[PDB]
């Protein structure tokens, strides 16, 4: 009868949909590899999809996925065991080397552009006429680390122009140089900005940007990576 | 095996318990102490269900049903054969769910991410514990809990609902349903907006967040933003489950009459109670 | 530890009139106010809105639906504002009695007014559908929003138009009223021997459920990796960052498989549309093909 045909049809459709949905989600990270980087023997029952090509705006070319995968950076790690599935110990300072929770990805060394082709993220000093409109204005506040020591002072907010939100605080250190801190990893209080992730001595180690009015996707990943790695790797100096 | 980008993230540390002892992977799966805990509670729980399916005399998945103790047993233990297996399985189920959430916290700590996922999961756990623990205990019997069976658990929903008339009239149920419906609306819109921007008209360049903001202002005069829609989905879905638990915690405890009759508080207010005409006069 | 559920600081700049592409800027309004309240959770900017021909048709048509119902609710209240507010949830604009079948011949006070309101709603929703297609066409974007919206329109069409026609009377349709449409829903189940035995109702629920599961998972994940600019989903698709990687790896390590930043949005749109898709089929087959879901379920056939 018409209902049994409909429900049997649906279950077949749903199997096709799950197959399509799963192969679509294999356009990054695949094929699977052994810990040594060689291709793994058993890849599972789902094949790689046919490549698709994204046309990037503002003449930045294309991306074709799936395509050849490479880290495009050295990985300071070493095996801790003679078989698969154990942790890989850092061979240096994991914060400096950018491994574990300090990991960054070799993204394009260009800034993200708005739809008009202008830098998405500018310091507020270079964005007419952006202002703090609500909540405590952090500019001029001392920045405290998880060791409860002052590391610097806020000297600007870096703002997403198109989405009108704060993204980083620009922080001046003892030496008069500045660093970006992600907005999502600080606590703005009445009289200070508190950073749980980092101690005062680890602020100098924050990766520096190569131009004072723009930050590239690579630099964003290095900064955000480094600061998150502090939660694990600066836990000795947290109080 | 590993995703191409995975090795650099497989460092030691993050564990809450047992240091480096269970700090390893089986294929894609992170283990940890709470991995072992989850396997134990789950395996024991599955054995007890198979045992329950023996004492019941059916190996059919559409028939197997573990019932709570009968109301006469109150909040005491009961023979395995009559609701004691349900009692032990319920402990095993709570053990596996809570273990699964703490395992997610270990995975968070290793990956240096926020704890938003296990926090969200704890709301699903809270709903389960409402039906099998908090409500039964408040009502004085494990019997008011739902049985573990595919169709018998549906039977319970139907009998529990119709005990208080049409359950639609529970006002906390009304609010819970509104959040469930709105969540699905918001998930459809979100999936569709990002895909319409990444997958534009043939030949054209990828759109930008700007196009996504523009599209929604053109359509309804407001765009919540790309951070806002992720905040909104978390809030709509957690709210649905909060009000779900609330609608059932108040049912058979502070309110045990017909839900439809609760609405007379509004109709019988002094200033219009006696005015003639309408549906209620 | 800061959780990113609310902004700590708001920044405002010049109002954003948006991307132009092929949009007729003549039909866009100017920006409404900024809401500082809204701005703690999302964007503070209200407006601009685009209002072309279809917008005004839909908006007028949709108000005529709402007003038609309200006129009837006032009449039922004997024009007494106390009775109106007291019985607000108890009023109901009911469809024509079975006697009049599929005829447009029923009087105002016995279903004719229901048919008027319904016509206005029919024009309101379909014009609004056309608008979701066109506003995307003008920006050069995919028609995902229009195709997703069709899934919702499907269940609505089935409840009030398609199923009433196949049954052969407007009396089968849903009445306009808060408590009355709930009774209709409860009644519908009883008359068809309990929708819980309707396998499509079962799937509809699974997907409803799954929509809450998935947006809970997704929303939580993106907030958890917002410290690496995770909410910037389009640029993470074009150039995968540590946010996309830690996101994938959390889920791989938890449950054994994972998504891409783009692929999660395909899981999302499908989980959602399948709610109203399976739903509409479940209702369409009820009383047309299956009298009793309990009985049908006993033969599985
Ligand atoms: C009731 C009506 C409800 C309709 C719901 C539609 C869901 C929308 C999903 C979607 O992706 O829509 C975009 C999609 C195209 O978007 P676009 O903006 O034109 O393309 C922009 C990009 O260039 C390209 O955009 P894109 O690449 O993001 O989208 C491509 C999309 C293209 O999607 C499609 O072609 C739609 C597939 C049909 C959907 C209808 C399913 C009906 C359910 C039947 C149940 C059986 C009951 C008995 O590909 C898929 O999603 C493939 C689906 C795989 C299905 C598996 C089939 C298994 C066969 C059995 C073995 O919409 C449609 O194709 C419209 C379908 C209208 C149907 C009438
Ligand atoms: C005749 C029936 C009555 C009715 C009687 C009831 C009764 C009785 C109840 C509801 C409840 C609900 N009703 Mg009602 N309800 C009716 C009609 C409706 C209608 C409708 C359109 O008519 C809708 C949309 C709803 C919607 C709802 C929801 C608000 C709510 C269920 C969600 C929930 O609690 O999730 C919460 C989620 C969970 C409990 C899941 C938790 C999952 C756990 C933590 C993990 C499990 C892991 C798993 C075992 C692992 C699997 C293995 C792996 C796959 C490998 N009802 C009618 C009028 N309704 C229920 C409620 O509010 O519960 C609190 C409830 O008890
Ligand atoms: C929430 C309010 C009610 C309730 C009311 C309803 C109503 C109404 C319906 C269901 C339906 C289902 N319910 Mg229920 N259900 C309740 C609580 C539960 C609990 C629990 C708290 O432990 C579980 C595990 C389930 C599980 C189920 C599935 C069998 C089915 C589809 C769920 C789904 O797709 O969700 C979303 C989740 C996903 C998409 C993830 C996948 C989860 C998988 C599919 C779960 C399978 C569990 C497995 C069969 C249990 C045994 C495995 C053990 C390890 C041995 N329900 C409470 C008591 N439930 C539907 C059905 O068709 O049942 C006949 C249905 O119509
Ligand atoms: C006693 C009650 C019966 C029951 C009788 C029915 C009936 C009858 C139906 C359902 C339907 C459903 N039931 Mg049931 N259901 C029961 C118990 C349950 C329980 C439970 C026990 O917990 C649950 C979780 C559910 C859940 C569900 C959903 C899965 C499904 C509705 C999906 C949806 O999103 O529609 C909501 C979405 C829409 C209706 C789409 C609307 C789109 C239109 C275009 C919007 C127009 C807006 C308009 C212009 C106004 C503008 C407003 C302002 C601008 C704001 N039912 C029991 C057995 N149930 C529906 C279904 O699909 O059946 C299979 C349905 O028809
Ligand atoms: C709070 C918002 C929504 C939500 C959120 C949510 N759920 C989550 C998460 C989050 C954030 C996870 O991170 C976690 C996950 O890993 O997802 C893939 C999960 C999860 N939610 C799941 C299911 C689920 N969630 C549901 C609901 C919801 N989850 C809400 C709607 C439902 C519904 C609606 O019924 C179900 C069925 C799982 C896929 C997963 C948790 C997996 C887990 O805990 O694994 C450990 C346990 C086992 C491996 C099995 C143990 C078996 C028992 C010991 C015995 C069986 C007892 C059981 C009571 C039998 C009952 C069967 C009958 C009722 C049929
Ligand atoms: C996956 C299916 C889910 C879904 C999807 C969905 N709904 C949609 C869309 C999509 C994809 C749109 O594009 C469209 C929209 O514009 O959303 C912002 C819409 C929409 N879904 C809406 C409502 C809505 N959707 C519902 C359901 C659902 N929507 C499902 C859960 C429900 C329920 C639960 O009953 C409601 C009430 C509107 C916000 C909008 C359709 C607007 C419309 O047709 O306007 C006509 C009426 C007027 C303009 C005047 C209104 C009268 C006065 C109150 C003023
Ligand atoms: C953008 O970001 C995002 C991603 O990535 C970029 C993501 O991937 C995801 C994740 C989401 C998806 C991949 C989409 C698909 C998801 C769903 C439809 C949700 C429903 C999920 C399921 C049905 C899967 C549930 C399966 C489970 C829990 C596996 C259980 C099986 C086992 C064998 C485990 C055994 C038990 C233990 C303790 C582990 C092993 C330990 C020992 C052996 C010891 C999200 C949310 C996301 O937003
Ligand atoms: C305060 O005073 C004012 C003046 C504002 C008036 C007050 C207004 C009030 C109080 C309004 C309240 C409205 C309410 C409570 C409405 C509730 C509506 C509900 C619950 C709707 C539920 C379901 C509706 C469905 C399923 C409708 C489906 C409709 C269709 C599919 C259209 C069918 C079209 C038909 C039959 C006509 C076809 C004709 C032609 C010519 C094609
Ligand atoms: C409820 C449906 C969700 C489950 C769908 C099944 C997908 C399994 C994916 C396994 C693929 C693993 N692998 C080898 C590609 O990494
Ligand atoms: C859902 C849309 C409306 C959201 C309004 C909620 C306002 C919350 C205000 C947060 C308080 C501000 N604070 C202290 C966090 O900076
Ligand atoms: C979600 C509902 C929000 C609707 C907001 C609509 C804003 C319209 C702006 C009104 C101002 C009109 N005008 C011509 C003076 O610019
Ligand atoms: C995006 C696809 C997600 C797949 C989820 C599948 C859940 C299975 C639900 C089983 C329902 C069984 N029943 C009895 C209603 O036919
Ligand atoms: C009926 C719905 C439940 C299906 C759950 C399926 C879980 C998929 C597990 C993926 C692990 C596969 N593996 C080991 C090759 O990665
Ligand atoms: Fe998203």
């Amino acid at each position: 009868d018409l209902a049994s045909l409909a429900i049997y049809s649906f279950w077949i459709f749903l199997a096709g949909l799950i197959y399509y949905l799963q192969t679509e989600n294999m356009r990054e990270g695949y094929p699977l590899e052994n810990e040594d980087g060689t291709p793994a023997a058993n890849q599972g029952p789902f094949p790689l999809p046919k490549p698709k090509t994204f046309i990037l705006p503002h003449g930045r070319g294309t991306l074709t996925v799936p395509g050849p995968e490479s880290e495009d950076r050295p990985i300071a790690l070493a095996r801790t065991a003679v078989s698969e599935g154990f942790p890989h110990a850092p061979t240096g300072d994991p914060m400096k080397d950018g491994v574990g929770p300090a990991s960054w990805v070799a993204r394009r060394d260009l800034p993200e552009l708005d739809g008009h082709g202008h830098n998405k993220i500018k310091p507020m000093k270079a964005a007419a006429g952006f202002h703090v409109s609500a909540g405590k204005n952090p500019i001029g506040l001392p920045v405290r680390g998880c060791d409860l020591e002052i590391a610097g002072k806020v000297v600007d907010i870096w703002v997403d122009i198109p989405e009108q939100m704060a993204r980083f605080l620009e922080v001046e250190l003892k030496d008069g140089s500045t660093r970006l801190l992600p907005m999502q990893m600080v606590k703005v209080q009445s009289n200070r900005v508190h950073v749980n992730a980092l101690s005062s001595d680890l602020f100098a180690g924050i990766p520096t940007i190569k131009s004072p009015t723009e930050v590239t996707l690579l630099e964003e990943d290095k900064i955000c990576g480094y600061v998150a790695g502090g939660l694990m790797y600066a836990a000795p100096k947290r109080k | 095996a590993l995703l191409s980008f995975e090795r650099k993230y497989r460092v030691p540390g993050g564990t809450l318990v047992g240091g480096n002892l269970f700090d390893f992977w089986v294929g894609p799966f992170y283990v940890g102490f709470f991995g072992v805990a989850t396997f134990f509670f789950a395996a024991l729980g599955i054995i007890l269900i198979a045992w329950s399916a023996v004492l019941q005399g059916t190996w059919n998945p559409q028939l197997i049903s573990v019932y709570p103790p009968a109301l006469e047993y109150g909040l005491g233990g009961a023979p395995l054969a009559k609701g004691g297996l349900w009692q032990i399985i319920t402990i095993c189920a709570t053990g596996a769910f809570v273990s699964w959430a703490l395992r997610e916290v270990e995975i968070c700590r290793k990956l240096g991410i926020g704890y938003h996922i296990p926090f969200a999961f704890a709301f699903a756990i809270l709903a389960y514990l409402t039906l099998v623990l908090f409500r039964p205990v408040m009502m004085g019997a494990w019997g008011y809990a739902f049985p573990y069976g595919i169709w018998t658990h549906l039977d319970w929903v139907s009998n529990t609902g119709y005990t208080y008339g049409n359950f639609h009239y529970n006002p906390a149920h009304m609010i819970a349903i509104s959040f469930f419906f709105t969540n699905a609306l918001a998930l459809a819109l979100h999936g569709a907006l990002v895909l319409s921007a990444a997958n534009p008209e043939k030949g054209k360049e990828m759109r930008t967040p700007d196009h996504e903001d523009t599209f929604f202002r053109d359509l309804v005069g407001y765009s919540i933003g790309t951070l806002g829609i992720h905040r909104l989905g978390l809030l709509l879905s957690l709210s649905a489950v909060f009000f779900s638990a609330l609608c059932m915690i108040i049912t058979g405890t502070i309110w045990f009459d017909q839900w439809v009759d609760w609405w007379q508080w509004w109709v019988k207010l002094p200033w219009w109670a006696n005015i003639p005409g309408g549906i209620n006069g | 530890e800061y959780q990113n559920i609310f902004s700590q600081v708001q920044v405002r700049g010049p109002a954003d009139l948006g991307m132009t592409e092929d949009v007729n800027l003549a039909n866009r309004s100017g920006v409404g106010p900024f809401s500082t309240l809204l701005g703690w959770f999302g964007n503070a900017q209200l407006g601009p809105i685009y209002l072309g021909s279809l917008g005004v048709l839909s908006l007028f048509s949709g108000l005529m639906w709402f007003f038609t119902i309200g006129i009837w609710f006032w009449y039922q209240a004997g024009w007494n504002p106390a009775v109106f507010l007291r019985d607000l949830f108890f009023f109901s604009l009911e469809p024509p009695a079975p006697e009049y079948g599929l005829s447009f011949a029923a009087p105002l006070k016995e279903g004719g007014l229901w048919l008027i309101a319904s016509f206005f709603m029919f024009v309101a929703v379909w014009s609004w559908w056309g608008r979701t297609y066109l506003r995307a066409q003008a920006l050069g974007m995919g028609k995902h929003t229009a195709w997703a919206f069709l899934s919702a329109i499907w269940l609505w069409m089935v409840l009030g138009f398609i199923r009433p026609i196949l049954m052969g009377s407007w009396s089968e349709a849903v009445p306009y009223g808060i408590f009355s449409h709930l009774d209709w829903t409860n009644n519908f189940s009883l008359v068809h021997g309990n929708l819980f035995y309707n396998p499509f109702h079962g799937l509809s629920i699974a997907f409803l459920y799954g929509s809450a599961l998935l947006f809970a998972m997704h929303g939580a994940t993106i907030l958890a990796v917002s410290r690496f600019g995770g909410e910037r989903e389009l640029e993470q698709i074009a150039d995968r960052g540590t946010a996309a990687e830690r996101a994938a790896l959390f889920w791989r390590w938890t449950m054994g498989f994972n998504a891409t930043m783009e692929g999660i949005h395909r899981w999302a749109i499908w989980m959602a549309v399948l709610v109203t898709l399976t739903g509409g089929i479940g209702i369409l087959l009820s009383g047309t093909v299956v009298d009793n879901w309990y009985v049908w379920g006993q033969n599985h056939g």
